[PDB]
């Protein structure tokens, strides 16, 4: 659900226009709880995910 | 087999090529690196034949050379090649930035005769300009390895906008931490004095994974630095201390002045 | 009305992201900068209700000044978002990389209350590190426009990747010309002989724009520079004039020795 | 020419068959000798007979 939500607005500029112009209206109506919802409005990106990214050296 | 490198940007799912997409889609194999689960859960849904780079990464507070782990990243890649698998290698931004493991495994499969090819991608600094609304061209642009300025004989132009990656292990020497310490940041403030105020306003950026997520801009004095927060996808910005100065010398063999300048 | 910039990449259709794709597909309207026809043919298919930003620009050996051009270019962009319409503007490459009228745009368009916004694209920058397989971070990067680079004090360092824009029209000083001449390349080697010796071997490449296309990577001594072809869409690229040396003093300050480095 | 080149750049099955084979390709989209030839000579400008948006 939430996954399925993420990619979809990632992808699709119809549906990020519609987020912009009313974020909690159109997570509502995509299922998301009013938990997930709150994490987003206060930018909690550990809660929404309830590994390291460093691929190079600067030691020649 | 063969080998093909692409990106998939910062952003979930929209910020991949078109044709970086399709690669992905028709591949045999997929090596993948990506920044969370949302992003892997995408992929896997493009190609259920996806193996994670992420387990070459020390695990369970064990030590390791990062080295060791790019050379067994690297060697897991060919394997597939050498077995005769269309592989593409899928890794966040641009595959080729700041990024030894594409390189070197195209480097490799050219040498043993196999076909590699790398295809670019968006990467955290392109993002950097277009959320800070900087055009790199406007005083010009300098990029460095935060730990390699400090191990290494580097000067930068003050008029430029400097960029230091992977500003998290500042000066972490041994290759096994993930970090690095407070005592490490402040010998870089104090080296960067060379050039930089104290008070010099400086930028930590990261650009959002999640097309719900706000970027981090955080402005601070470089002399807090030390106490910041840093993350390994953290970027330190350090905009021109001096304005662009005119080059008489050469204004003057062009036989112009700044007047004639249009 | 709304505004959203965007690039297209560098090669045909396939280099723009997917999101991006999108935004034109549902714009209202669309003002395009494209490399060439093929491309233009490409984004009507996708969306017909095109502007083409190349109108704006000298036609009939007309004398004009480009800061003319680009605030043509940003007002008819801004005519169409104050009218209401939910407008894309389409960039070749990156929309902000040494490119001023998206930035120009997007700070017209929020000082008189609209949103507007860029997305990153894939710049020829990008796809240099790709076509050459040469990693920015191996011994790092620095970016100048050409004639900034002879008009203004900047100062690079040797042991990066050193890249100069727009070489086709370095010291071109009256932006009324689309190229320059032998004489000004000279004065630019001279310049650069500060650093670079004259028979130093630098690139001079141009991205594919066709699939079917073959990037140009032509190696040649730097004294050899202003004897060559050059195109509007030439990037310079000088190599490192010298290896990677260990910092003795920052390493004594953390208490190491380039032995200890891992 | 217009629509092949537009296919081929997008489609990654397309452009590895191309690789693998770019004249069998091309004429199996129909592409002329003489557009052919412009293509194995890399003449760009021959195709397009069949960019600064700064200053420092
Ligand atoms: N989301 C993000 N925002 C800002 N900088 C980021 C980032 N992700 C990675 N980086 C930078 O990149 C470094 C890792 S190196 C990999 C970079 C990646 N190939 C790219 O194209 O961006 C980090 O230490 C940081 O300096
Ligand atoms: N196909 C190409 N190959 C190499 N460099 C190119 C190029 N097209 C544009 N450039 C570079 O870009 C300059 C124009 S400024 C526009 C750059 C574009 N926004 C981008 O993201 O790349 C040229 O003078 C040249 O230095
Ligand atoms: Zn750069």
């Amino acid at each position: 659900g939430l996954s399925d939500f993420f990619t979809q607005l990632g992808q699709d500029a119809q549906l990020m226009e519609d987020y912009k112009q009313n974020p909690e209206a159109v997570m509502r109506a995509h299922g998301l709880t009013d938990e997930q919802i709150n994490a987003v409005m206060t930018g909690d990106m550990e809660k929404l995910k309830t590994s390291y990214l460093v691929i190079s050296h600067g030691n020649g | 087999g063969s080998l093909v490198c692409v990106g998939t940007g910062l952003q979930l799912a929209g910020q991949i090529s078109v044709l970086s997409r399709s690669y992905i889609e028709h591949a045999d194999i997929v090596f993948s690196l990506l920044p969370d689960g949302f992003s892997q859960r995408w992929l896997t849904k493009l190609n259920p034949n996806v193996i994670n780079l992420q387990q070459f990464y020390a695990q369970n507070g064990e030590v390791k050379n990062r080295r060791d782990t790019y050379e067994q990243m690297v060697n897991a890649i060919l394997d597939a090649v050498r077995a005769g698998k269309k592989t593409v290698c899928a890794l966040y931004g641009h595959p080729g930035v700041f990024a030894c493991v594409s390189h070197m495994a195209i480097t490799r499969a050219k040498a043993e005769g196999f076909s590699a090819k790398m295809e670019p991608g968006i990467s955290a600094e392109a993002c950097l300009w277009a959320d800070l609304g900087i055009d790199p061209g406007n005083s010009g642009h300098q990029s460095f390895e935060a730990s390699q300025f400090m191990f290494f004989n580097h000067v930068p132009d003050p008029t430029t906008h400097l960029l230091l990656w992977q500003i998290a292990i500042a000066g972490e020497h041994t290759l096994t931490q993930f970090h690095t310490s407070s005592d490490r940041l402040q010998i870089l403030v104090e080296q960067l004095n060379q050039w930089y105020p104290l008070d010099h306003e400086v930028v930590i950026y990261e650009a959002a994974n999640l097309p719900i997520q706000a970027p981090r801009i955080e402005r601070l004095p470089l002399a807090n630095l030390p106490q910041a927060h840093l993350m390994p996808i953290s970027t330190l910005l350090i905009p021109p201390a001096k304005k662009l100065e005119y080059n008489y010398a050469i204004l003057a063999k062009l036989g112009i002045g700044p007047e004639d300048l249009g």
